[PDB]
RNA sequence: AAUCCGGUUAAUAUUCCGGAACCAGAAGGUGGAAUACGGCAACGUAAAUGAAGUUGGAGACGUCGGCGGGAGCCCUGGGAAGAGUUCUCUUUUCUUUUUAACAAACCAUUACCCUGACUAGGGUAUGGUGUUUGGAAGAGUUCAGCGCCUCAUGCUGAAUCCGGUGCGCUCUCGACGGCCAAAAUCCAACGGAAGUUUUCACAUCUGGUCGUACUCUCCAAGGUGAACAGCCUCUAGUUGAUAGAACAAUGUAGAUAAGGGAAGAAUGGGCCCACUGUCCCUAUCUACUAUCUA
């Protein structure tokens, strides 16, 4: 569990094959929290704004698994 | 007839002890057919069954 | 301040309880520092229509007292079994039948 | 050397499940630097050659007492929920109200260095002890409601909060005062033989054998009572050891008994005084045994 505030790391990592899956879970304060699973950590990005959490969704890579809230 | 397996397992998933537990004296029939801990989590759930509160500290 | 609503809806619908007689003894049990009517300015309580009753209290309003104070009543009217006091909302109290 | 949570069985969990990490070892690959640094200083950084030979630390250390730091239990206030009491009084009484492993930044009771000739002014390290976040609410717990011939056992709402206290109890760490193991294993230094660098980061893999069920020195609530004496309750666990039936003598035991008070309980006290069924003189009661029935 490792906290990432880089968009563009998030971006890259998503990139990398590193990722497996990336869960976007919607909390009560109406923050996105991108989480998305690694191999050895789990990157979670926590974004307030809506639509630059539904421009980081349109922007992942195809390959990652788009996850709803649990 | 011999209700000791089913209430000790409903007191194990009642969580407290064996004779913290009560039911009706008139639905033996139904009881006694239960036996994997889904069937008594059923009833737990119907409420056929039941704990009782703690009698002051 | 903080507003309580005890919602009498079932209670008048049921005739229960009326809303006067709700007021009536909500007025004559209102221990406001442990003297009843002595609510003053700071509580105010103005039931708005015979459906409910609402006090808008400037100071702490506990709910399980005015809790408390709606089971007297039930208990003198012997309505405990056929009715019962339920939290419909934070600071919202209703009347619930069996 | 290195793992926790939640859930799961008729009987299993740090092993199983779901989710999240850590360790060791292994190669090559990528990128980063590489052909080490600043401060008078303690010391610090992403890396930052080291053969033979030499040295050290840890492992690896006696006992007691007091103090500080924290945690938990217990105690207590407010909020929420539920239940109980009530013409009367009681905002009452009782029950509950969670955040691991690890991963990111924050912070000394102590010691060292600089100025000073102890006091005093600037830094330095351990940060068990916290200042948020991820994990992590999606989990769990408690209420209210619904789904329905049905193994439908799900579904919908919420809350799951703000605190305080310690000659308490337990444990832990730390600054003092005294009273007086070894081996396994790991790290570093000196050292300067040799003429791309790995102790930087990221990605990759795998991790054998055996015990693991079950029955019995450790875990140990509060109150009342001065007290670990004694009781009570809570938590939890039993109602099991052949019974029934009646109550004479006998025997055990516990008591009470007029008048006298060693003629055979008193509080015990200072031969004396007091005391008493030891005795005169035994009487009565209760319980058990005895007795019957199976």
């Amino acid at each position: 569990p490792r906290q990432i505030s880089d968009i563009k790391q998030f971006l890259e990592i998503a990139r990398r094959k590193d990722a497996t899956s990336a869960r976007i879970k919607k909390n009560t304060n109406k923050d996105v929290k991108f989480k998305l699973r690694c191999s050895k950590y789990l990157y979670t990005l926590v974004v307030a704004d809506a639509k630059k959490a539904e421009k980081l969704r349109q922007s992942l890579p195809p390959d990652l698994t788009v996850t709803e809230v649990g | 007839a011999n209700l000791r397996t089913q209430k000790r397992l409903a007191a194990s998933v009642l969580k407290c002890g064996k004779r913290k537990v009560w039911m009706d004296p008139n639905e033996i029939s139904e009881i006694s057919n239960a036996n994997s801990r889904q069937n008594v989590r059923k009833l737990i759930k119907d409420g056929l069954v039941i704990r009782k509160p703690n009698l002051m500290h | 301040s903080n507003k309580y609503i005890i919602d009498a809806t079932a209670a008048v619908n049921d005739k229960i309880f009326d809303v006067a007689a709700f007021e009536k003894y909500l007025i004559d049990r209102i221990k406001v520092d442990g003297k009843t009517g002595n609510l003053g300015s700071s509580v105010v309580v103005s039931r708005e229509g015979s459906s409910k009753i609402a006090v808008i209290a400037h100071i702490d309003f506990s709910g399980r007292y005015l809790k408390y104070l709606t089971k007297k009543f039930l208990k003198k009217h012997s309505l405990r079994d056929w009715l019962r006091v339920v939290s419909t909302k934070k600071g919202v109290y209703e009347l619930r039948y069996y």
